[PDB]
């Protein structure tokens, strides 16, 4: 289980608008406000699969990753949608075990009660 | 997204039902030499054509043979799609009513009038496609609704 | 005999006889071999029949991951998203016996 | 995310078959050649 964290605030001079954000505060934790558009449609993501074999009777397993994991690095290992295990057998996939989460994400632009007099906004994107 | 895979029941609005034009499930073709009669099976959207022979005697021999198709021997099936619009009762407060599409395969074709009021049950799959190369994360895997048995109101 | 052996007899049917000096140590070839590509992680099988083509060899394993050639689309899409915007690739000869 | 499709066949229709002693139906003589010898006064390949 994940058990996730908040970290409501009070941040630290970090309470920074869309248009001052780049780019010497890259990689640090950044608190933005500003206008939610123009929002997009929710997809599922597949983490895990599960295979059933035919005919020896046992189900399969395989893991699936992203880099938009947690969030440090990691040396990538690409791995086929698999079919025809070793000795050659038929894996009819299935659904209902095979889990899924949600995926979505929305681009924000700066306030227009706190932009400038007249110009062009600039914006950036969050995933959720 | 935790219900891919269940067997559920909706109801909304039909709009957009379109027209009925048949899809393909297996392709017949003939060998013209060996006598043989190689199927091919169909899952995707599109397919692709095959070549000179797949049987075990045009195989194993020098002279390969050539193949070419025919109708009155595949087997095909009516196909027809349509949306479900929220049925706008059913909304939050500050909302704009949603859709999500559905196919319809077989007998149960023409019973879908566009302006209804419909219990859809069905059972729920994915299928594969993401929109723009760059916004993609991988597997993104964007759902439909597969149709089993269909109850009108009115 | 073994004297008047031209160059006419190649490759056809001919016996002889002679005395053996001397045979060698047992050897062991493979008949079927079980692969996997380290990068990809697909999975092949191989057979081999006939195995005296000495310096030939009879077989070699392939020298690309083989998984390009794939009549499925989902196969080809996470083929594709091996990486993020160039085509991802095992190669050069990337097999495991 | 579906799985793979599959090919098969089924014999039909007659057919080519002059037969042309090719590759195949050649293996129609040996398969009457273990099977369906018998010298004098015994079948010899059959039993070994």
């Amino acid at each position: 289980h994940p058990w996730k964290l908040s970290f409501k605030g009070s941040f630290g001079a970090h309470a920074l608008s869309p248009r001052t954000l780049t780019a010497q505060h890259l990689n640090k934790l950044v608190s933005v406000e500003g206008i939610v558009t123009k929002t997009s449609l929710v997809r599922p993501k597949l983490i895990r699969s599960v295979h059933y074999a035919a005919k020896t009777g046992r189900f399969h397993y395989r893991d699936y990753t992203d880099a938009t994991t947690t969030l440090t690095t990691r040396i990538p290992t690409p791995a086929i949608y698999p079919t025809e295990d070793t000795e050659g057998n038929k894996l009819t996939t299935e659904y209902g075990y095979s889990t899924f989460i949600d995926h979505q994400r929305i681009t924000v632009q700066e306030m227009p009660e706190m932009a400038p007099a007249g110009q062009l906004p600039r914006s950036i994107d969050v995933i959720l | 997204g935790d219900f891919l895979g269940q067997l559920i029941t909706v109801r909304g609005i039909i709009t957009r039902v379109s027209d009925v034009k048949p899809a393909v499930e297996v392709i017949a073709y003939t060998c013209d030499q060996c006598g043989y009669e190689v199927f091919q099976e169909v899952n995707s959207r599109t397919f692709t054509p095959l070549s000179e022979c797949t049987s075990e005697e045009c195989s194993q021999n020098q002279t390969k043979g050539q193949l070419f198709m025919s109708t009155r021997a595949s087997k095909f099936s009516a196909f027809q799609e349509c949306k479900i619009q929220e049925l706008s009762q059913q909304v939050p407060v500050g909302h704009i009513p949603r859709s999500l599409n559905i196919h319809v395969n077989g007998t149960l074709v023409r019973s879908l009038s566009p302006g209804d009021i419909v219990d859809v049950t069905g059972i729920f799959l994915p299928a594969p496609y993401t929109g723009f190369k760059a916004l993609k994360a991988g597997l993104l895997t964007e759902t439909y609704l597969e149709a089993q048995f269909v109850r009108q109101h009115k | 005999p073994l004297r008047d052996l031209d160059s006419e007899h190649v490759s056809k049917i001919v016996r002889l006889s002679g005395i053996i000096i001397s045979t060698s140590v047992l050897s062991s070839r493979a008949t079927y071999l079980s692969i996997m590509c380290r990068n990809c992680r697909h999975t092949t099988s191989i057979t081999i029949n006939n195995f005296n083509s000495i310096t030939g060899n009879t077989v070699s394993l392939p020298r690309s991951c083989l998984s390009t050639i794939e009549s499925e689309s989902s196969m080809a899409n996470e083929s594709n998203i091996g990486d993020e915007s160039t085509k991802k690739n095992c190669g050069p000869d990337p097999y495991i016996i | 995310s579906f799985d793979r499709p599959e090919i098969y066949s089924a014999p039909v229709l007659q057919g080519e078959s002059p037969n042309d002693d090719d590759n195949t139906e050649i293996i129609k003589s040996f398969k009457n050649f273990i099977l369906e010898f018998r010298l004098d006064s015994q079948f010899i390949y059959r039993d070994q």
